[PDB]
């Protein structure tokens, strides 16, 4: 598999202007951004998907400011982020998926809200 | 670029009620990018033995060293084998996608289980 640098859960309060959920593949060999497939999963739903193949992100309309730093992605960074906007209103578990040619792995992080 | 082979070696295993059971697998092509997951029978209801993502199958463990780039085999040991273990498994290739697609499976391993050794 792909194993993963793991994270129990992120605090964000409304000082965060942009929000983000930490993704850290620990044994990325990937030549090429090509050979690699992120998904990002909340509430049973693929709410991010990045194809290396097709080079193309994909959102639903609710998570339309989610998004990756495909630069960071050979460094084993799959990182979401998103505006606070849409943070606030998607609060709980989310699922980071990485495929890297055939390997495979996932980790879980709860985005959780704090009041100031 | 030889179009993917994915190779079952033995068409059938026979292992005592206890013991474990090693169902062998490998491929000849690391691409198109998608997983090796492991399935009891074929068809609509088939029933998930195994797949990479940890901790999601504690009675299945990986025979290979497949945390490496390079690995190709993907060959996997069943603990406390028992009577509700026999049946055919089954090796097959995905492709990624919302959801991943099935793109290529293996011709099955029937494994049987004999009361003693
Ligand atoms: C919010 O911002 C703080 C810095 O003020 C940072 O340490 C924290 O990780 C951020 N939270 C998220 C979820 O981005
Ligand atoms: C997230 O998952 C953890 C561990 O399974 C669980 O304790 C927690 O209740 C979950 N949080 C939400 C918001 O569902």
């Amino acid at each position: 598999q792909l194993l993963f640098n793991k994270t129990k859960s992120v605090e964000f309060t409304f000082g965060n202007d942009t929000v983000v959920i930490p993704c850290f593949v620990t044994n990325m060999e990937a030549q090429n951004t090509t050979e690699v497939y992120v998904k990002w999963k909340f509430k049973g739903r693929d709410i991010y998907t990045f194809d290396g193949a097709l080079n193309k992100s994909t959102v639903p309309t609710d998570f339309s400011s989610a998004k990756i730093e495909v630069s960071q992605l050979l460094k084993g960074d799959a990182s979401l982020k998103m505006d606070k906007s849409d943070a606030v209103s998607h609060t709980g578990n989310y699922t980071c998926e990485v495929t890297e040619l055939t390997r495979e792995g996932e980790t879980i992080i709860e985005l959780k809200y704090r009041v100031v | 670029e030889e179009e993917l082979q994915v190779i079952q070696p033995d068409k059938s295993v026979s292992v005592a009620a206890g013991e474990s059971a090693i169902l062998h697998c490998t491929v000849t092509s690391l691409i198109p990018v998608g997983p090796i997951q492991w399935f009891r029978g074929a068809g609509p209801a088939r029933e998930l033995i195994y797949n990479q993502k940890e901790g999601h199958f504690p009675r299945v463990t990986t025979v290979s060293e497949s945390t490496k780039r390079e690995n190709m085999d993907f060959s996997i040991s069943i603990s406390a084998i028992t009577p509700a273990d026999a049946g055919t498994y089954y090796c097959v290739k995905f492709r990624k996608g919302s959801p991943d697609t099935e793109f290529k499976s293996g011709a099955g391993t029937e494994l049987s289980v004999r009361a003693k050794p």
